[PDB]
């Protein structure tokens, strides 16, 4: 059981904002100061793996607390890079706190992309296959988080992807997102701007092959 | 029964159009790509509802809205009526091709090969005359009298289980763009004229395309693309 | 015996919808086995269940997709519309989106609603459908004539609601050319029964969340081709 | 047997002529109509026993026995035979249709759309080519050698039951006309040439139409026109 | 009856890798046994189990 | 099954191109050749996949790199495509061929006659026509409309067992090159026009012709042709 902190929750967050952590990505990078210790370790000896997921959430509200957070699992997803084709750092995290909506992630058309060259004329992109729909998050396996009623995260996606299994170092087909549906508010005095912890399991994983430790190209 | 996914896709819908070659000629070569290239385009169409650019799997969908400029113009396509259908992260079907010309009484050939493969170059000398290769080889090649129809049904020939229809992944351990695919495609289209290279003629020649699905299936639905409110 | 050439009509033809088959190219081909993925689809009606959240453009380009009850009150209703899903509101619904690459569709319509305030605050509210007449309802008077529900604030949070299929004919129209009696099959509107409570130091203005789905008798008909306004 | 319905409505018959479209151009719109609308008329016509103009529903019939004037003339069409033949209130039948060339040595394709949905315009550019929509489609496009000729079975397409051969009430609340019908017909046709429309040409290209109904029945006998003692 | 003419959809066509036979033009033809060659051979496999010898470039 | 010789030996390739013949003409002669002489080339081609010079069995390959010079050039061939296939001694199978025109709107005829036999030449007259012979005989002779297509299946009709696909001895007693086979061909084949001589026609004509083997076998497996390392 991994866990990691994500940022707190403010008044002065949008709607439709959100922030996400690509697993089993995110663990390269310790997201969320997550360190699992062994499997993290493992990966980089091992080069194929096939296992699932499970994951929590937690965010502790008080009786003079109203609001409204959307929480899924999105496969496929590729909103955790830059769109010139890097992953954010860890100061872009600290800086943005959020990842606010947008008409390039609403039509897709700020994702990563080769540069043709000089021997093209420059093309007008205009859209895209990894575009975001916020209102039909919902469809894919999901929970609400009202201030009233909002207990914990609770989910458990079976394996997916293009072959039966994948390398770890490049594989991305399921990911978490949270989504704030109503704008947090509440009266001064109870818990101010709650904290957002996350939870992580694997199961009935396969790693595969046998190496030194992966060293970078 | 009409919301089955397998009568739903069973239909034949419009592609590309692509010029008729008259020569052995260049294949594109991968981006960056400096100027003063042989390379030439508007000859060769990979089949994939994906978008595509020169002839090449591509991410970012483009199009010339300004005409104006410098350079070299490309080309690009996307299924709209497949994207707008429906939801679904897989899918898998045989790929049925059908040709016709859009120019008054011609007639001609067409050549086709498919994935991992790549187009055959140089050209012999017949009786002093010149005449490429990729006339002759292992894979089909077909012939239609004037006016010109041409059909048949092509098998799945691509190493992955399924095709992708929104990916995140990465192809290679460097420079790979993430979220590129690899090989979602049946191959590459080409026309040709059985005539030799020295009698080649200034005027163009254009040809359109249409495709239709055989035997679809899919997997995790997913979401649809937005629509304005302006 | 000799080829008994019996000449057809229109040969030599070619047509979109050609059901039979053609020649294979490169048979005695090998596929991998794909029975390892799951979550198959066999019918769009799989994604049309599946409810969604509407939306409405922020009250004096931004459209939202909850309501807060208000501290003022008035007899007209707070939120309603007509059962048309041409309108902006169903045009990003799974359902919406679906039915517009359709000619026709045949069915119930159903819907959901959802609250979200304070603790120890309770209300009252009145659900209602009107069919097509001269003008849309205005009082929530005239409107008690027409059919209506009674969903109490605490009771239950979400009281399931589903508009009757009603048309003199077997379909209606997808889309809406021309306002037409199969087109259009009234409105729907919400009314606030009586004055919620405000307790002790909670905070003010609730939300309200409605969600929309296909019914189980849902079904379409008669394919078309896409718009590909979307592109742009 | 020669007075049983069916064995009598199962011939076709001449229904009207209407020219070739060269590019996307813009549908007929409601009436009154306006002057300075780019609505061309004369490429668009709807399948329907029943007296139209424009390219839409009618009550009245009109006929141009007066050549000279101005403004736009418009078309008009009726079944004769259909009219004259029997007296039924109400009917319904598949409805066949079949097209003919009237220009020496033609080739084209023909496009077809049921009730309730519209004409798709707008165009793309390809590789500076510029194509309407209308070539792709969810619906059938049916293609044919030079020369020309086009036949298949449409089945029964409207939400009415039947169809009203003297209709009475109103369609809508507000406005509506009393006796004009709704969808009283199979949908429209239209006839196109696979070319792009920078090479429009000047010369008028026109075709004629041919009907013809499969497995009628009636309900509720009438009357018949009356003829004059002049 | 007459010929049902049903005219196909794309013939009058030449296609590469057609399947079907054709019509026999110098039929009724007799050919000397062959069975006294040994060494058949079945599939390309028969050739790819044998081993061969791999080579380097020189050493500088 | 894909690595099954018959699987692999079933699909169509080119062979050669040739001109049309419009007279008896004279056959080539064998080898040494003075000058002088009224034999033509360039019309006839002997069926089979080992390397042939001007008409006529041959053992070293040759090509034209160079192309001036003074004298009469000469026809090569041989199957690429079949040489890099596989290894094999000996194999049989029958000769499947098929042509077609690579002029505008052409017709003409084939004929063709197996191993042994020769051209026959000579000429008749007709009420002031002239007309070769070759035009009847004992042998087939197709006959196609304009745009053209032949196609027909030959039977094994060489007097050894099977083709030796590189052989070593010698074919007689004196002078006989060693290595050179004698009959590992399925004859011959020419084209030509079924009008007079009186209306020749200074325009050539040229033609391509394609094979396809039915029913392949082998035996003895051998090597592969070496591949450079520059």
């Amino acid at each position: 059981w991994y866990t990691g902190r994500l940022n707190s929750w403010t008044k002065a967050v949008k709607t439709f904002s959100f922030q996400a952590v690509p697993l089993p990505g995110a663990f390269l990078s310790r997201q969320g100061g997550l360190n699992g210790g062994a499997f993290t370790a493992t990966l980089h000896r091992h080069f194929l793996m096939k296992c699932g997921w499970q994951v929590q959430v937690q965010c502790n509200l008080t009786q003079f607390h109203q609001g409204a957070l959307l929480v899924a699992m999105v496969p496929e997803t590729t909103l955790d890079v830059k769109p010139d084709g890097k992953a954010k750092s860890l100061q872009e995290l600290n800086e943005e706190q959020w990842v606010e909506m947008s008409d390039d992630y609403r039509t897709g058309k700020n994702m990563p992309f080769q540069s043709l060259g000089t021997y093209y004329r420059p093309p007008n992109w205009t859209w895209g296959p990894n575009f975001i729909n916020p209102y039909q998050v919902t469809v894919f396996p999901h929970q609400i988080l009202n201030a009233r009623t909002s207990t914990s995260v609770d989910i458990n996606v079976p394996y997916i992807g293009e072959t039966p299994t994948q390398s770890s170092e490049t594989q991305n087909s399921w990911t978490l997102l949270v989504m704030v549906l109503v704008p947090l508010d509440y009266k001064e005095g109870a818990t101010t701007d709650p904290e957002i912890t996350f939870s992580v399991r694997p199961t009935s994983p396969y790693f595969n092959g046998l190496r030194n430790r992966y060293t970078a190209g | 029964n009409h919301t089955n996914v397998k009568f739903l896709f069973d239909r034949s819908r419009l592609l590309n159009v692509i010029k008729v070659l008259e020569k052995d000629a260049v294949f594109p070569r991968p981006f960056p790509t400096q100027e003063g290239a042989q390379q030439d385009d508007g000859y060769f169409c990979l089949l994939t509802p994906r978008p595509t650019v020169a002839s090449r799997p591509a991410t970012r969908f483009g199009l010339y809205a300004n005409p104006s400029g410098s350079g070299v113009l490309a080309n690009t396509s996307l299924d709209f009526n497949f994207y707008s259908l429906a939801c679904f992260t897989y899918f898998r079907s045989d790929l049925e091709v059908t040709v016709v010309s859009l120019e008054p009484d011609l007639e001609f050939a067409v050549g086709w090969f498919p994935s991992g493969s790549e187009y055959q170059a140089s050209s012999f000398v017949y009786d002093q005359l010149h005449v490429p290769f990729h006339f002759t080889g292992r894979t089909p090649r077909a012939f239609a009298s004037k006016g010109g129809k041409v059909s048949f049904v092509l098998p799945w020939n691509s190493v992955s289980s399924v095709l992708p229809v929104r990916w995140g992944g990465a192809s290679k351990l460097s420079s790979a763009t993430r979220g590129l695919p690899a090989h979602a495609d049946w191959g590459t289209i080409y026309a040709f004229v059985p005539r030799p290279n020295e009698k080649k003629s200034t005027a163009v020649k254009h040809v359109a395309v249409y495709i239709r699905y055989k035997n679809a299936r899919a997997w995790c639905p997913s979401m649809l693309p937005f629509r304005s409110y302006k | 015996g000799p080829i008994p050439t019996a000449p057809r009509e229109n040969s030599l033809m070619f047509l979109s919808t050609l059901p039979d088959d053609t020649v294979p190219a490169y048979g005695n081909v090998r596929t991998p086995p794909v029975n390892y993925l799951p979550g198959e689809i066999t019918d769009l009606l799989q994604l049309a269940r599946i409810p969604t959240l509407m939306a409405f453009e922020r009250v004096p380009d931004t459209y939202v997709p909850y309501v807060a009850v208000p501290t003022q009150f008035d007899d007209r209703p707070l939120i309603s519309f007509p059962i048309t899903l041409s309108d902006p509101v169903y045009q990003n619904t799974l359902v919406g989106a679906i039915s517009s690459n359709f000619a026709n569709y045949r069915g119930c319509i159903q819907i959901t609603l959802t609250f979200c305030g304070p603790m120890m605050a309770r209300g009252k509210f009145l659900l209602s459908y009107s069919p097509p007449n001269g003008t849309q309802p205005q009082t929530l008077s005239e409107a008690m004539q027409c059919t209506y529900s009674i969903w109490d604030i605490g009771l239950n949070s979400s009281w399931t609601f589903v508009v009757p299929y009603i048309s003199p004919s077997d379909y209606r129209e997808t889309r809406a050319i021309t306002n037409s009696v199969y087109s259009a099959d009234g409105w729907f509107s919400l009314h606030k029964l009586t004055k919620i409570t405000l307790p002790p130091d909670c905070p003010q203005s609730p939300c309200i969340l409605f969600f929309a789905s296909a019914g189980e008798d849902y079904t379409l008909r008669l394919p078309v081709d896409c718009n590909p306004s979307y592109v742009f």
